[PDB]
């Protein structure tokens, strides 16, 4: 994905 | 000319046979003779074992042999009976009729006797006795009967495995000169250990440390874009009473705001005193996870905690517990449980010395806010967008951290109410230990168990370590733990007890  | 009769004869004694009382007895025999020429008055004679014993036949034809030696009939077990009679003419006749009768010398004595022990033996068959010169005879199993000068017969009865597949019956023969035999026959039974309860104590030392206010800084981190520490504020974490720098932030922002962590010290509830093996919060760590753009974040910070400690002369020593924390700012998917952060505690340790006295303070770990008594883990979990918060707690212990307070020993040992008793059979171990007082053989022997206060290793030799790992403020008056254990002799006999240990607070 792109956010943690 | 004469014409025979019919004889009969009875049973040789009610049961037709000659027994090993009967044995030394005169018996008297008798039978019937009549029909053909048989009179009144006509002789009646018959052979046994080589004796010639007669009568005359009586009135109603019967006759009667008052006494023949039992010893006789045990050696001739058919015979005949033989009358002569004679007719008008002076004609002469016999008329022979026959008898048959079993011979068996024998008696018993049945015994149930416990191994490993020397027993007198009671209400032996009447005549029993050794055959004159034999003071001992020696049973199947290697056994002993022997004459005493008492007149006492005494068996030493050897001890058994009653587990296996070999019976434990043990016999022995004796035969006399005048062919009577006594069969003895002796049940062996098991022997067991007797388990006896058993007593130790612990006290649990509670102290009383003064100490100044706590300071809590991030001082290290590893990783991160855009990391700020500071102290707190309203608007982020929480204001608190110093300016050390209790917060630290992380992450490019991918909704609002930055992830991290602040820790609130406990000051105001610690009332300036720790007490000794006793769970303590130093604080409130708050984890705060937002959405942040993959890769920026923390994987691991270290906070310093830092306070004095007043020993007994108004000296004050500083000290400082170094906390780490491992950090996963997992990547976000369509998982909420599986996006979830997760922050890792590790069990880390200060050892300091207060009037010569060496203690240890160590991190226990994350504790539920306002639940004493919750459990404590070292992993937290918190969603996106969300924050979580957990009591940070320590333990101060005596010590280089080592250990627990604890107590050893033996349940094999006289702990109070004298040893366990172990059996003729031997070979007893500790098969089972549980807490409580059930027991059955398990798998808990020589393995860490719990109780209410504390763990317990008892191995299979009865050693065992107990320690206490309640908090002081979680052991009442009168405390008490209790384990029941179960040992186990070579063939299976088992016994129970209990091992309590006082746990007291001092
Ligand atoms: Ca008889
Ligand atoms: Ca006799
Ligand atoms: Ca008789
Ligand atoms: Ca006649
Ligand atoms: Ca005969
Ligand atoms: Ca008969
Ligand atoms: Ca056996
Ligand atoms: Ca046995
Ligand atoms: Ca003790
Ligand atoms: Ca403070
Ligand atoms: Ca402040
Ligand atoms: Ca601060
Ligand atoms: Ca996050
Ligand atoms: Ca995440
Ligand atoms: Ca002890
Ligand atoms: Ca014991
Ligand atoms: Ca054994
Ligand atoms: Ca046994
Ligand atoms: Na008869
Ligand atoms: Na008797
Ligand atoms: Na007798």
């Amino acid at each position: 994905g792109y956010t943690d | 000319e004469a014409t025979a009769g019919t004889v009969t004869v009875n049973a040789i004694t009610s049961d037709d046979t000659i027994d090993g009382i009967e044995l030394g007895q005169t018996i008297s025999i008798s039978g019937k003779a009549v029909g053909g020429d048989i009179s009144v008055g006509d002789v009646v004679k018959m052979t046994i074992n080589n004796t010639e014993y007669s009568t005359t036949v009586k009135a109603g034809g019967i006759w009667m042999i008052a006494g023949v030696l039992g010893s006789d009939l045990a050696a001739d077990s058919e015979f005949d009976v033989v009358v002569t009679s004679s007719d008008a003419a002076g004609n002469k006749v016999q008329s022979i009729g026959t008898s048959t009768h079993s011979v068996d010398l024998s008696a018993e004595a049945n015994f149930s006797l416990a191994e490993g022990q020397q027993h007198v033996l009671t209400n032996l068959p009447e005549g029993f006795g050794f055959p004159d010169g034999t003071t001992e005879v020696v049973t199947n199993f290697g056994g002993t009967i022997t004459l005493g000068d008492d007149g006492e017969y005494r068996y030493d009865a050897p001890v058994r495995d009653h587990g296996d597949a070999v019976s434990d019956k043990d016999s022995v023969t004796v035969t006399l000169e005048d062919g009577r035999t006594f069969t003895v026959n002796l049940d062996i039974q098991d022997s067991a250990p007797v388990a006896v309860d058993d007593q130790d104590s612990i006290v649990v030392q509670h102290e009383e440390f003064e100490v100044s206010e706590i300071a809590a800084s991030w001082v290290s981190y590893t990783h991160g874009e855009s990391v700020t520490t500071f102290d707190g504020t309203s608007d982020l974490g929480g204001v608190d009473n110093d300016s050390a720098k209790d917060q630290i932030r992380w992450g490019n922002p991918a909704e609002s705001k930055q992830s991290g962590y602040g820790f609130i010290d406990n000051d105001s509830n610690l009332e300036g005193r720790f007490d000794l093996n006793q769970d303590i919060s130093v604080g409130t760590f708050t984890h705060y996870n937002y959405p942040v753009y993959s890769g920026g974040a923390i994987t691991s910070a270290e906070m310093s905690v830092e306070f004095s400690v007043l020993d007994h002369l108004g000296v004050s020593t500083p000290v400082t517990l170094t906390v780490n924390f491992d950090h996963n700012e997992t990547p976000n998917t369509n998982d909420v449980n599986a996006s979830r952060d997760i922050v890792t505690v590790q069990n880390t340790h200060v050892t300091f010395e207060r009037d010569g006295d060496i203690y240890t303070v160590q991190i226990v770990g994350f504790r539920e806010v306002g639940n004493p008594d919750g459990e404590v883990v070292t992993s937290i979990y918190t969603n996106e967008n969300a924050a979580t918060s957990y009591e940070l707690v320590v333990r101060v212990v005596e010590g280089d951290g080592y250990s627990l307070p604890s107590t050893e020993g033996n349940i094999f040992d006289d702990n109070g109410l004298g040893a366990d008793s172990l059996g003729a059979d031997g070979s007893v171990t500790v098969v089972g230990v549980a807490v409580g007082a059930i027991v059955s053989s398990n798998e808990s022997v020589g393995h860490s168990i719990e109780g209410q206060y504390g763990n317990l290793v008892l191995n299979s030799d009865g050693s065992y370590v107990y320690d206490v790992t309640a908090s002081v403020s979680d052991i009442p008056a009168g405390a008490t733990e209790s384990f029941a254990y179960l040992i186990q002799d070579q063939d299976g006999s088992t016994s129970s007890a209990n091992l309590s240990i006082n746990v007291g607070t001092n």
